[PDB]
DNA sequence: TTTGAAAAGCAAGCATAAAAGATCTAAACATAAAATCTGTA
DNA sequence: TACAGATTTTATGTTTAGATCTTTTATGCTTGCTTTTCAAA
């Protein structure tokens, strides 16, 4: 426990950094902490995240499902969802944008392919992932003059699909699924451009996840623009057991 | 402009633009060097203002002519909308950069201390060397936001302290992008490791000006120090 | 699985409004479809002129630069504000190809490739606009002989405020060697958003003196004296205007989330005001009655929830203290001429008096909360119309069904919400978040994250990580742990290990570890060493 | 104090990038031409740190030293006793 | 009203993290002559 | 059968994006001595 007056606000943040001697600093490690093999960890940790507090999420969950008409009404409007808040947002996007949005869209506009990004994968790419936007969307191939001199193919292809797309009618071809927009590969810059400029097409429906406390710092004015997100807090806590796998839990 | 200005009010034309020639010399040579393009960009800024102010009385006078104009003589003349969050957030920056992290509880705490416990006493001493003048220090974005929060502007329900939300964040994010402030990475940059750090990167006579535009007294926290 | 790939496409299974029913399940499904059609002749009769509206936006534009740029040296044009997405276009004149060329800071990594793109797209243009050629400026010496035709070139730097400072110096001193040919004439168009000392103590002062022989200004942004957002804002006054009114406090926070914004408020300001469009008929169930043909579906949960209003509780206290249906079916014929008041008093304002840089948003406000006068109290013009231009406010019977006002905090949380501060609430004040309803162990233990947010907000600088997984065993219950670790003999590996005399200490790590990863993936905490991880230092603070 | 025009710092700018051009100060720690082409070629598709911080705060040293300037420049010159410390 | 004493401050030492960049290499982007295929005449 | 034309194979050049390693510089903990502001006589 600190020592200190203050918690919150900038107060706790000038207050809690305290010059601490060392001669008050206890030389703790790991070394005297439990010895835990893996299948022990996996097993006590599926347990606790199968049956501790999991009638209060599942009360929740309860609640929060009645969000989705307004979540759809949002999608229609020309809005991106981003979802946020503590625990994992895997399993309501799955089920809000494959049980619930896409038979939804599919029997107003008288089902619709859902793309599924994993952001919490290390090595997802935004060559593989617009590939599979051209199998799906089936695009127009750029022109000589449309590829200027060594530009970007991607970028430049989906400025084509956005100039193209402004005068089709406004019905939602693709739901894209976007897990954990702010993981390792997935926060760079030329990725979110990308799905910028995808989100400026209205055609697609953009609903993502953010893990970062500092996610809204990626995105700039144009960005924003572009995304046009409306935030929707759906905190939890949640096992996370996926996304955890990713990550080295041993060290 | 001197053939329309001779007749609304060649030799002694050619004695005129000499001696304006040699007037511009003297008065930029200290500037300009021995730079006949420099001299020459100046002579050509500077004729028709010269020629406007040439008179029946200051034609065949070239002191006379000199007074009339001397204030192309005395400055060179080469020369040629941001929000609030994003101007405060440039004056945090630079409070940022050219502070130390440690005097900061001596400057901007000002809460009533529930708790028993002593602030920052301060520093002793005074900087031999003026900071600005420096390259600037790599900063954390929470200290950033903390001093921030403790210089923006402002019962049981209000909360007066603006907190961070989204659109700070955004415009942090336009504030890099113009790079007004700027990092140790350029390409390929990590805008969510906490191993990226960040920096202010405008000079002190834009900050000064821009600190002008919101009435924000920045020289109280130099002059104090060095 | 899917879980461990990094895209996959899913075709759902399938065996039509997104509207739902109102009055606690007792509206009928035809005013949901009235609701819904209404919502929509509002929303296209508001987007329609806001796409005039941006229509004109760039239309004026490309003619005040068409107007800039036909009107030895270069031509410069430092547009301001510009956030770059003009079409520029350019004149189709006899005997001169005039061609544009347009540079990012992605394709001016050096002066190099800077010549060969602009050399690429000129050979491109001046081709299809009627052998192989260098890509450097012999082609634009060598222009008159390959092609018959003089040369105009037009460089858009676009985003001068992100292209490195000393390669577009360069460049502007290498164009300058096209100066001595008879053929060429060059235009630079410069697009900046700082300002202009910023880019002029980031170039040579040679390079300056350059640039000041032929050079103008001209403002792009959206908030150049306001008249585009005071038409889209007068639009949606022309949308809503006699059916529904603006609060005051909802037009204060338009001001005060546009004056938040620097290059786009004016797609903010529109995002607000549809929100809060698609917030109303979601949420009101009255919004039926918006059609005046819709007065005779008035039920009892209608007049029941109709009664409950400030303005008619106001109204029978004063009708008591002197001495329904039919009450409130009359009343809905009032115009409720603000906006049209707002609207004369605009025309007014740039008819004859030339006064233009006014925000109309500002003057709606002070006309809706009363004080118009201090407002117009600023320009010392307009002293001789302190009573023709005076409005005094009617406050009217049951408009708070038929209003859109900011006061349930619905636009700061979907628009703008407190992102981290929601983070850290939600992790601090959990029984907020998580519903009161293992039996015995959820009314005791909180959810290790929370609790070890507890235990980490009140901490210094570095925390020692083997001390702060002790400070969370001694928070957490040894028997009731033991008691509910013992409560499915299924599996008999948790029976074995919960035999064993070191269980608690092993549980509560395998707990620690794993939330100590969370806040590790979430950003909270940091080990500063990328080996050992012995210690940590903390991130960041509530309430900043 | 003991009258020379004092010129102010955003003309002393002009005097800073001539001196700068005539080899007088050098960036530092500055390679400067490279030896071959692919040297050349991979600093060309690289941007240093120097050309991204304003003008004023970019760090110079010496072509020549205040030893030499003390040698070579006339007794009778009126800056003379500022070439010593 | 003093007192003093633990909190704060300053400087030297030194191991170490990190910025900058030198050098390089893969990947997208790009062109091209000879051979091979292919759909008819 | 054969042949004009389209496509492939093999071969190389152009430009961008990122990795790795080295060298020099900021930084963070330790230790000893000096100031100093607020919890008790």
């Amino acid at each position: 426990k600190s020592a200190s007056s203050f918690l919150d606000t900038f107060e706790g943040y000038f207050d809690q950094r305290k010059i601490v001697r060392t001669n008050a600093k206890s030389r703790h490690t790991m070394s005297m902490a439990p010895d835990v093999t893996r299948e022990e960890f996996s097993l006590v940790s599926n347990f606790f995240n199968e049956n501790f507090q999991k009638r209060p999420r599942q009360k929740l969950f309860e609640i929060q499902k009645k969000m989705f008409p307004q979540y759809w009404f949002e999608l229609t409007q020309g809005f991106s969802l981003l979802f946020y808040g503590v625990g994992s947002k895997r399993n309501f996007l799955e089920e809000f944008a494959i049980d619930y949005l896409s038979p939804k869209i599919a029997y107003s506009q008288l089902s619709i392919p859902c793309l599924i990004l994993n952001g919490y994968n290390p090595s997802c790419n935004y060559r593989d992932v617009f590939k599979e936007i051209t199998d799906l969307l089936v695009p127009a191939e750029l022109t000589r003059s449309e590829t200027k001199y060594w530009g970007n193919h991607v970028i430049l292809q989906i400025q084509k699909m956005i100039d193209f797309y402004k005068n089709q009618p406004l019905d939602i071809k693709l739901i894209l699924v976007v897990h954990n927009l702010d993981g390792p590969s997935i926060r760079k810059n030329t990725f979110q451009t990308m799905l910028s400029f995808l989100s400026v097409i209205r055609q697609i429906a953009i609903v993502a996840s953010t893990d970062h406390i500092y996610a809204p710092l990626l995105w700039d004015n144009m960005k924003a623009q572009n995304y046009n997100f409306v935030f929707h807090d759906i905190s939890n806590f949640e096992p996370s057991t996926v996304e955890s796998t990713f990550q080295d839990v041993m060290k | 402009c001197l053939r329309k200005r001779i007749i609304e009010e060649d030799d002694q034309f050619q004695n005129v633009a000499a001696n304006f020639i040699h007037l511009i010399v003297q008065a930029f040579h200290s500037y300009t060097g021995n730079d006949i393009f420099a001299l020459n960009d100046l002579i050509d800024f500077k004729w028709p203002k010269y020629v406007s102010r040439i008179t029946k009385e200051n034609i065949f006078e070239p002191l006379a002519l000199y007074k009339s104009a001397i204030k192309l003589f005395l400055s060179t003349d080469d020369n040629l909308d941001l929000s609030i969050i994003s101007k405060y957030l440039l004056i945090a920056s630079y409070i940022c950069s050219y502070l130390e992290p440690r005097y900061d509880a001596s400057i901007f705490s000002r809460k009533t201390r529930i708790i028993q416990g002593r602030a920052a006493y301060g520093r002793r001493k005074k900087k031999e060397v003026n900071p600005r003048y420096l390259q600037p220090s790599l900063f954390a974005i929470e200290r950033l936001l903390a001093i921030f929060q403790a210089i923006f502007p402002i019962a049981l329900r209000e909360e007066s302290l603006m907190k961070a939300n989204i659109e700070v964040f955004q415009n942090l994010s336009e504030l890099h992008t113009l790079k007004l402030i700027a990092t140790t990475m350029n390409k390929n940059i990590d805008y969510l490791s906490p191993k990226v750090r960040w920096k202010v990167n405008v000079p002190w006579e834009i900050i000064k000006e821009i600190s002008e535009s919101v009435h924000f007294n920045i020289s109280d926290y130099f002059s104090d120090i060095h | 699985a899917d879980a461990q790939r990094s895209h996959y496409t899913v075709y759902p299974s399938l065996p039509h409004i997104p509207f739902v029913k109102l009055l606690s399940g007792k509206e009928s499904e035809v005013n949901v479809e009235k609701r819904w059609e209404l919502y929509h002749q509002l929303h296209s009769h508001f987007h329609d002129q806001v796409d005039h509206i941006i229509d004109n936006i760039e239309a004026d534009l490309k003619a005040e630069i068409s107007d800039l740029l036909y009107s030895r040296c270069f031509n410069t044009i430092f547009l301001l504000g510009s956030d770059s997405t003009t079409k520029i276009e350019l004149k189709d004149e006899s005997s001169r190809y005039n061609v544009l060329i347009e540079l990012t800071p992605k394709e001016s990594p050096n002066v190099r490739m800077m010549l060969r793109r602009s050399m690429y797209k000129l050979y491109s243009a001046a081709d299809a606009e009627e052998n192989d050629v260098s890509y450097d400026l012999s082609l634009v010496e060598n222009f008159k002989r390959l092609f018959g035709k003089d040369l105009a070139m037009v460089f858009n730097f676009k985003d001068v405020d992100s292209i490195n400072f000393n390669t577009l110096d360069n460049f502007i001193i290498l164009l300058k060697s096209a100066f001595k040919y008879d053929h060429v004439k060059i235009s630079l168009i410069f697009n900046i958003n700082t300002n202009l000392s910023n880019i002029e103590k980031n170039l040579r002062q040679s390079t300056i003196r350059l640039l000041k022989r032929n050079y103008h200004k001209l403002d792009v942004s959206s908030n150049k004296g306001f008249k585009y957002g005071n038409q889209i804002f007068q639009s949606f006054l022309d949308t809503v205007d006699g059916k529904l009114n603006l609060s005051d406090r909802f037009v204060e926070f338009i001001l005060s989330k546009m004056a938040n914004n620097t290059n786009h408020n004016l797609q903010l300001l529109t995002k607000m005001l549809d929100y809060s469009l698609m917030s109303y008929f979601f949420q009101n169930a009255f919004s039926v009655f918006i059609d005046p043909v819709n007065v005779d579906f008035l039920n009892d949960d209608y007049l029941k929830i109709l009664s409950r209003c400030p303005t008619f509780m106001f109204f029978v206290e004063g009708l008591i203290k002197q001495h329904l249906e039919e009450f409130f079916v009359e009343f809905l014929v009032r115009e409720n001429p603000i906006n049209g008041h707002a609207k004369f008093v605009a025309r007014f304002l740039e008819e004859e008096l030339n006064i233009t840089n006014f925000n109309l948003i500002e003057l709606y406000h002070n006309l809706l909360i009363g004080k118009l006068d201090s407002y117009l109290d600023r320009w010392s013009a307009c002293k001789e119309y302190k009573d023709r231009l005076h409005f005094e406010p009617i406050d009217t019977i049951f408009q708070e069904l038929f209003t859109l006002d900011n006061r349930s905090g619905l636009l700061t949380q979907s628009i703008f919400p407190s992102y981290k501060s929601n983070i850290e609430d939600n992790l601090l004040s959990w029984e907020q978040v998580l519903p009161s309803l293992s039996g015995d162990l959820d009314k005791i233990m909180a959810p290790v994250l929370g609790q070890l947010f507890k235990l980490y907000r009140e901490a210094n600088m570095t925390i020692n990580i083997y001390d702060f997984y002790i400070a969370f065993r001694e928070t957490l219950p040894k028997e009731e742990i033991l008691n509910f670790i013992r409560k499915d003999p299924s599996n008999t590996k948790l029976l074995e290990l919960a035999e064993t005399p070191d269980a608690f200490d092993k549980v509560a790590l395998i707990l620690f570890m794993q939330a100590i990863f969370a806040f590790e993936n979430m950003g909270l905490i940091k080990f500063q060493s990328t080996k050992s991880y012995d210690l940590v230092e903390k991130c960041v603070w509530r309430g900043i | 104090s003991r009258t020379i025009k004092l010129w102010l710092k955003k003309d002393v700018k002009n005097v800073w990038e001539n001196l700068v051009q005539l080899d007088f100060f050098t960036e530092k720690s500055a390679v400067g031409l490279r030896d071959n082409a692919t040297a050349a070629f991979y600093a060309s598709n690289y941007q240093f740190q120097g050309t991204m911080i304003p003008f004023d705060l970019r760090s110079y040293q010496m072509q020549i030293i205040l030893q030499e300037l003390r040698r070579i420049i006339p007794k009778s010159n009126m800056y003379y006793s500022w070439t010593q410390l």
